[PDB]
RNA sequence: GGCCAUGGAAGUCGGAAUCCGCUAAGGAGUGUGUAACAACUCACCGGCCGAAUGAACUAGCCCUGAAAAUGGAUGGCGCUCA
């Protein structure tokens, strides 16, 4: 239909400077500075006051149209990332096997390092992106806390860590063992 | 490109009937051998007359009243389709009566494959009121205030080579 | 069959039960529960009798 | 053994999930087309088989 | 249509226990049981008649019709949230008496 | 904890039933959970925001349907607001 025009409102909250120049977002806050670059996007920005911006799309087809309220959420998370951190919770879930879980730095690298896992010889390393903090829960038996500013690479570590403790040859539905995400939240409690 | 014309005929006069019923048509047609040829194929769809024993009295063409004055125009059309024959209602924004015509002509062959043959145009009105408008892609342009840019320009250049980059602006 | 006359018996017997609007739909309370049963309620099954009653057929208003 | 509360965590990975009838494709419980471009996004779906 | 209906008689019942009776204070409650509302009218049988229904229809069916009973009128703005009615008329004590007895508690 | 089946089944094994009463709200119950309950979740009604929303159908382009043997043909190159 080309929709003439399409608006999203962002909100900045009273510490945060969101720093946009030719679709190069650069977000400052309490916490810190993100930065993200949405070249491979048709939007425009106007900053209403140091509160808001508005960000547009213009004569935007249906699937354009929607490329606009994920760009308004990516810098929302953004804004988050940077007032109040990113914190997922992982549990240890085994029936039988105890997985055994360190936090080993090989190469100047840091790894989370699964050892027994479904009672397998082998030992899985994930690799710890930049910026994503990890520690072992002292409250909580088999918990793993992964944390840090940016929501993209937190999730996708997390990510990494259930993927590679996947259940092979067997029935999935009877052999529950693996590493999942079981909450979802922010390093400031709300 | 097309003209809107007034036709009128009727049958022609017997000794038992001497004065048959005059009957008009408005033909949206690209000249007055079309009109006069729109109209006996519509009479023949509705009335017990045919050429030869009909008769043309006046064909003359019908301006646009008010050229200049931006309008919205519902047009309520019935054409076939590969599988059946469908009623359909649009709207186009357009300045004269005719223009809106060439551009549902246009529309309904790229959306539907609905070639000339295929279409019936059964009324074509201006709408008034704001109120009166149904569909939201000419709906858009009845807002208040209305702006908007043209992004990402591009010049076409009488030259094959340009000794400066490409720019977009506008 | 019953009530034998004593169906407001067993509705004021389980008074503590339906807690309706005046007594007798404690009463109904019993009939909707009794025609999962099934017997010989007038002759035929429950949720019709006392569908007479429910919109009013013979009398019982008691007090 | 898993606790009933892990059970239902892994649960949320491993069970909960629909499956397309023509490909055999793992898809959130509440979909209503397949992802997949190979059969079609056919609306053919019904959920994961549990044990029992 | 049965909704349009079922609307009609709300507003009919509204009205009829309005002008039978009279006064009515705020009452509002908040994670409220089924059954816990089923004991304040158990031993409310012709006392008081437990009112209910919502909030969006109670406001505007009334406020429209405040031409045969008016009065009303600015009374209508402190209708908020989880509000129900206690249909009634006695004294600020001997309600509170018979109405806030049950109370059910969490922590 | 409806009836009957059942070692037990109380809504969530299985059969006649599918009602009533309070309700604005609630099924003799849509699920997970129990040996069984309990438990929570839903069906529907509430509070909240406040301007749109759901269903069926039609036909255009695209996709799935669409598997053969030398390497290879919208004539080739190549072409995506063409
Ligand atoms: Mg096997
Ligand atoms: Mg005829
Ligand atoms: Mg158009
Ligand atoms: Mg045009
Ligand atoms: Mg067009
Ligand atoms: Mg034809
Ligand atoms: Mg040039
Ligand atoms: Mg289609
Ligand atoms: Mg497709
Ligand atoms: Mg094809
Ligand atoms: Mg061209
Ligand atoms: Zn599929």
């Amino acid at each position: 239909m080309k929709y003439i025009q399409t608006d999203q409102i962002l909100d900045i909250p009273e510490g945060v400077t969101v720093d946009i120049k030719a679709r190069v977002v650069k977000v400052t806050g309490p916490r810190g500075e993100l930065t993200k670059d949405l070249k491979h996007i048709d939007v425009t920005f106007n900053k209403i006051n140091n509160r808001a911006i508005k960000i547009t799309v213009h004569n935007g087809d249906r699937k354009h149209v929607a490329a606009l309220r994920t760009v308004k959420s990516l810098i929302a998370n953004l804004i988050t990332g940077v007032t109040k951190g990113y914190k997922y919770k992982m549990r240890f879930v085994y029936a039988h096997f105890p997985i055994n879980v360190n936090i080993i730095k090989k190469d100047g690298q840091d790894y989370v390092e699964i050892r027994n896992f479904l009672g397998e010889k082998r030992v899985r390393e994930v690799k710890i992106h930049e910026g994503v903090t990890m520690e072992i829960s002292s409250t909580q038996k088999d918990e793993l806390i992964v944390s840090g500013n940016s929501l993209e690479a937190v999730s996708q570590n997390a990510a990494d860590i259930q993927q590679i403790c996947r259940v092979r040859n067997k029935d999935i539905r009877k052999f529950l063992d693996g590493i999942y995400v079981s909450e979802r939240g922010t390093i400031v409690e709300e | 490109r097309l003209n809107e014309y007034q036709v009128i005929g009727r049958n022609l006069p017997t000794e038992s009937v001497p004065e048959p019923k005059l009957f008009r048509m408005r033909i949206f047609a690209p000249n007055t051998v079309v009109a006069k040829s729109r109209y006996w194929y519509f009479l023949q769809k509705l009335h017990k007359v045919k050429k030869a024993s009909g008769e043309i009295v006046s064909v003359n063409i019908i301006s646009e009243a008010k050229p200049t004055k931006v309008k919205t125009f519902g047009i309520w059309l019935r054409y076939e389709s590969r599988s059946g024959i469908h009623n359909m209602y649009k709207e186009y924004r357009d300045v004269t009566r005719v223009g809106a015509v060439e551009t549902m002509y246009q529309d309904l062959a790229a959306r539907h494959r609905a070639r000339f043959r295929s279409i019936h145009i059964l009324k074509v009105v201006e709408l008034e009121k704001t109120d009166d408008v149904k569909r939201q892609y000419v709906k858009q342009f009845l807002t208040k205030d209305l702006k908007f840019p043209l992004p990402h320009r591009v010049q076409k250049s009488k030259k094959l080579f340009q000794a400066t980059a490409p720019t977009t602006f506008y | 069959n019953i009530p034998l006359d004593e169906i407001f018996e067993i509705a004021r017997k389980m008074q503590h039960k339906s807690f309706g609007k005046n007594l007798a739909s404690v009463s109904k309370e019993i009939l909707g529960t009794a025609q999962s049963v099934g017997c010989r309620v007038d002759g035929k099954n429950p949720h019709d009798i006392i569908d007479a009653i429910n919109a009013g057929e013979i009398d019982v208003p008691e007090n | 053994m898993i606790e009933p509360s892990l059970k239902a965590l892994a649960s949320k990975y491993n069970c909960e999930k629909s499956i397309c009838r023509k490909c055999y494709a793992r898809l959130p419980p509440r979909a209503t087309n397949c992802r997949k471009r190979k059969c079609g996004h056919t609306n053919q779906l019904r959920p994961k088989k549990k044990l029992k | 249509g049965g909704a349009r209906e079922k609307k009609v008689q709300y507003f009919s019942k509204l009205r009829e226990l309005l002008e039978e009776y009279k006064s009515i204070f705020v009452v509002g409650v908040d994670n409220v049981s089924s059954q816990q509302m089923h004991e304040i009218r158990k031993a409310l049988r012709g006392d008081a008649v437990v009112l209910m229904g919502k909030n969006t229809m109670v406001r505007r069916a009334i406020r429209g019709f405040l031409s045969e009973l008016p009065e009303f009128e600015k009374l209508l703005p402190f209708i908020k949230g989880n509000v129900g009615f206690i249909f009634t008329n006695g004294d600020l004590k001997s309600i509170r008496d018979i109405v806030v007895s049950n109370v059910v508690a969490a922590p």
